RNA sequence: CUACACCUGAAACAAGCAAGAUUACCCGCUGAACUUAAGCAUAUCAGUAAGCGGAGGAAAAGAAACUAACUAGGAUAGCCCCAGUAAUGGCGAAUGAACAGGCUAAAGCUCAAAGUGAAAAUCUGAAGUGGUCAACACAACAGAAUUGUAAUCUAAAGGGUCAA
RNA sequence: UCCUAAGACAUAGGUUAACUCCUUGCAAUACAAGAAGACAUUCGUUUUCGUUGUCAAAAGGGAAUGAGGUUAAUAUUCCUCA
């Protein structure tokens, strides 16, 4: 199938070919808005296993995020408090970049529901994601029993709440094992969970 | 092709008017008018010396109005209801909310007769 | 810090009063999964609670 | 400003190989030979699967069986024509050069080469879409063809 | 002073009329504790808002 | 001097119901006008009887001009915001009962082809 | 060069979608000091308050890239245990889970990826016709789509050949 | 009420986890954004010229009224006259 094919181009991405066609994509996505509207997903390929169609009802978003690290927003680079909380410079986000790029996308377009991202290339200040997107008013995606599912309330802006993929990453959510135990069912409630102190009736 | 000018500007679009498929309410499918009735524009006659003494002297009549209400709407609203004919309205609002309309009826009328037929002796 | 007795292990070192949990509706809950497995049996008459 | 210079850039730059390999489409004459005979194989219209799926089905509903005969098909698409590839099945392959992205088509080239299929260079995927009754196709190939035709292949 | 918004005349009409006393004749219903209105107030003594 | 009966009011036509209305208007003012000059305990009566009179009036000739348009609509999807269903903004934005049980192919063949059957065991 | 096709972008219009509210519980971020170490920087208070962004009736989680090495077990979640244990810590103050085992509850499924190529078999809208007429069934005509819709398939398989 | 000022805020573009934040009269860190005419008089047709917003002054700018009389309380406002 050609999509086997494109596959292992992409892992190939050092070959001249790989570099020469991103060098200029890159070219390409610095030259459009930050957040734009793609009319094609550029990789076909990848977008299907993450569940793209090409059927009335799906769209695609390119978005570029700014490569770094987090600089701490506090002024003068001033924070008051004990030695181990002053810091500023070598600071990192907890979310991936990737997430990021799907929120971004999300708050542009509130009314569609994000399904998926990829990887659309890089270059030093900067990283290029597409986005993409089911139209829960459209009657496509409505009467789709495998993607009607997003169609429902509760699934509201999963990129937000970190329920996509990126999102899962970034919760660590893609460790099951005894490694992962405090991360289970949102860290917060692990913690609450076990900080819990029981009281029972009898004894 | 050929530019006389040095800037683009966007082409001229054969922009459509906006064509309703559905109505949007009963009201609208319906073509209610929302003008306001003769009726609630005029409301209430003033009795105090001041509103008799205009009366009897000035051939005015003192009205209550709706707030809304222009004067000319006054003009023709009062000509309509009480048969004469108008010839100055002046407008006040009260602190206590409400619209005072001095209204003076031309040589033609005698407010006193509007008066007597109105009730208000 | 007085006597011979065992060196205390700290509970209530943070702040409980958030971290509380109370045991009445044990008591209606008991209940209430009684009536669920009946109403179970009703609705699966024919057939066994517990599958093999 | 961006068609342009996505143009120009591609101009000035240095284009690989298999990109460039892509410069390569035949004189007017042939393709338009070319053009002709895939006309000639082109494959169903709404209407006429219409008329075919109806009066085949009063056919054999009413009088009896017929022979029917196995079709003779222009091929289109990127992941038929892949297969069609492999499976040595295809007699002719014909690219766009138009296409975007061209990682789609890229693979095409050298995997003809390895499966001893001839493969030909084309300006248009409007062009190939009119063959095909699409907006566009990326590739279009030849398997069968009917005694006439062998001469053209 | 002289100038002022509509808002603001309505407002003050509105305190106007909120600032009358309880009608002598509420007093003698059967279900009442109210003797006055204690919500009155006087313009000397006590401010209200308007900017 | 009478109170106003509903369904009377029912009986009549969209004509005669507005024509009624206007001379209940015109008693109102007339009424309102008794009150300021010099007035009888009747005619303070008579004020709210009308207001309220009035009120039903329109209510009647409100129910009727929407059962017609309503009439017209009927049949149609796409009709005035005012007469499709309000229930709660969740509630419409909602998948339908055909999309709630809505099932895949496999699924179907799956249901019929093992689903689950009535047993006994015996003891 | 024209007509025309396709890719890309734009305006107006039709039909639908988002914008705020909610606070107890839920999700993703952000994030301190008082306090305790009888001082105090690590630490503790503590991923705690405050702050921000998202929901729901619950949320989240879930069909193993899990445990365990035994005559093994087998999604997720809660209860009981394991336990104040292994470990972490100016090894100071003080932090601190899980496996096995007893229960409650039980449920398993959909995609990408060689295979329609004897033929897009697919999806959306629809003047309309029947209807329980807002909710259903067909539907002339239109779009979406081979830079790929639907049938098979999802590793517990599966394709091919038989077949009760 | 209109106008512009010191100023200010949208829109567009960009920044932020997000909230927020940065630019804009000499108008932009923006820019396929406008106005007019005529026939038509709707569209449409047609023509012409064209880069793109708003708020901020009851002492600033700012189309034109005066005298006499009247009320318990208004009046360069009502009345009379000009
Ligand atoms: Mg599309
Ligand atoms: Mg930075
Ligand atoms: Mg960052
Ligand atoms: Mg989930
Ligand atoms: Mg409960
Ligand atoms: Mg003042
Ligand atoms: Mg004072
Ligand atoms: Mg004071
Ligand atoms: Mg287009
Ligand atoms: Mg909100
Ligand atoms: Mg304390
Ligand atoms: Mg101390
Ligand atoms: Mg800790
Ligand atoms: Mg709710
Ligand atoms: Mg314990
Ligand atoms: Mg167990
Ligand atoms: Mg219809
Ligand atoms: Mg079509
Ligand atoms: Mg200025
Ligand atoms: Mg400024
Ligand atoms: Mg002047
Ligand atoms: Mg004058």
């Amino acid at each position: 199938g050609a999509y086997k094919y494109l596959e292992e181009l992409w892992r190939k991405k050092q070959s001249d070919l790989m570099s020469f066609i991103l060098r200029l994509r890159t070219w390409e996505y610095r030259q459009l808005p930050v957040i734009h509207k793609a009319s094609r997903s550029s990789r076909p390929d990848k977008a299907r296993k993450l569940g793209y169609k090409n059927k009335d009802g799906y769209a695609i978003w390119r978005v570029r995020v700014r490569r770094g690290g987090r600089k701490r927003p506090v002024s003068k680079g001033i924070v008051y408090g004990k030695p181990s909380s002053v810091g500023i410079n070598q600071l990192k986000f907890a979310r991936n970049l990737r997430s990021c790029a799907e929120e971004r996308v999300g708050k542009r377009v509130p009314e569609l529901r994000v399904l998926n991202s990829y990887w659309v290339g890089q270059d030093g200040t900067y990283k290029f994601y597409e986005v993409i997107l089911a139209d829960p008013s459209h009657n496509a995606i409505r009467n789709d029993p495998r993607i009607n599912w997003i169609c429902e309330s509760a699934h509201k802006h999963r990129e937000l709440r970190g329920l996509t993929s990126a999102g899962r990453k970034g919760r660590g959510l893609r460790v099951k094992g005894h490694r992962a135990k405090s991360l289970r069912t949102s860290r917060k409630g692990n913690w609450r969970a076990r900080q819990m102190l029981k009281l029972r009736r009898y004894r | 092709k050929t530019y006389t000018g040095v800037r683009f500007f966007r082409p001229k679009t054969l922009q459509l008017a906006k064509a309703p498929k559905y109505s949007r309410t009963v009201r609208a499918h319906l073509k209610v008018s929302g003008h306001l009735d003769n009726h609630s524009v005029v409301k209430t006659p003033l009795t105090t010396e001041k509103a008799m003494k205009k009366m009897e002297d000035e051939n005015t009549m003192v009205f209550y109005v709706h707030n809304r209400s222009t004067k000319p709407q006054i003009k023709s609203a009062f000509e309509k209801l009480y048969n004469v004919k108008v010839r100055s309205v002046n407008t006040l609002n009260t602190i206590t909310g409400n619209k005072k309309a001095y209204i003076r009826l031309a040589a033609d009328s005698d407010s006193l007769t509007l008066a007597n037929k109105i009730g208000l002796i | 810090m007085k006597h011979n007795n065992q060196l205390p292990v700290a509970q209530l070192r943070k702040h409980q009063q958030f971290r509380i949990k109370t045991f009445f509706n044990q008591a209606a809950q008991k209940k209430a999964r009684l009536h669920a497995r009946r109403a179970q049996a009703a609705a699966v008459f024919p057939r066994p609670t517990e599958k093999l | 400003t961006l068609q342009r210079q996505k143009r120009v850039l591609l101009q000035r730059l240095k284009v690989p190989p298999q990109i460039h390999q892509f410069t390569k489409t035949l004189d007017k004459n042939q393709s338009s030979n070319l053009f002709k005979l895939l006309a000639s194989y082109a494959p169903e219209k709404p209407a006429e699967k219409k008329q075919r799926l109806v009066a085949q089905a009063e056919a054999k509903k009413d009088g009896k069986q017929v022979e029917t005969k196995k079709p003779i098909v222009l091929k289109y698409g990127l992941n038929h024509i892949t297969t069609l590839i492999e499976n040595k099945q295809a007699k002719l392959v014909v690219i766009a050069h138009d296409v975007d992205p061209i990682e789609l088509v890229i693979f095409l080239p050298q995997l003809c080469r390895k499966n001893d299929v001839p493969f030909a260079f084309v300006k248009g995927k409007a062009a190939l879409g009119k063959l095909v009754n699409k907006k566009t196709a990326t590739a279009v190939a030849l398997t069968e063809v009917r005694n006439e035709d062998k001469a053209k292949l | 002073g002289a100038n002022k918004t509509l808002n603001m005349k309505k407002r003050f009409g509105r305190k106007i009329k909120q600032n009358r006393p309880l009608p002598n004749w509420y007093r003698y219903k059967s279900d009442t504790n109210i003797r006055y209105n204690s919500k009155r107030r006087n313009w000397r003594r006590t401010k209200l808002k308007i900017y | 001097d009478k109170s106003v009966r509903v369904f009377k009011l029912r009986t009549q036509t969209e004509e005669q119901l507005v024509g009624e209305l206007g001379k209940l208007q015109t008693e109102l003012s007339q009424l309102r006008i008794a009150k300021i000059a010099g007035g009888t305990a009747n005619k303070l009566g008579r004020i709210g009887i009308v207001r309220k009179a009035i009120a039903k009036y329109l209510t009647i000739i409100n129910e009727k001009r929407r059962q017609a348009v309503k009439d017209q609509f009927k049949g149609k999807s796409l009709k005035p915001l005012d007469i499709r269903v309000k229930k709660t903004r969740a509630i419409r934005r909602k998948l339908t009962k055909k999309q709630r049980e809505a099932v895949l192919v496999k699924t179907q063949k799956k249901l019929n082809n093992f689903g689950l059957r009535k047993f006994a065991l015996k003891a």
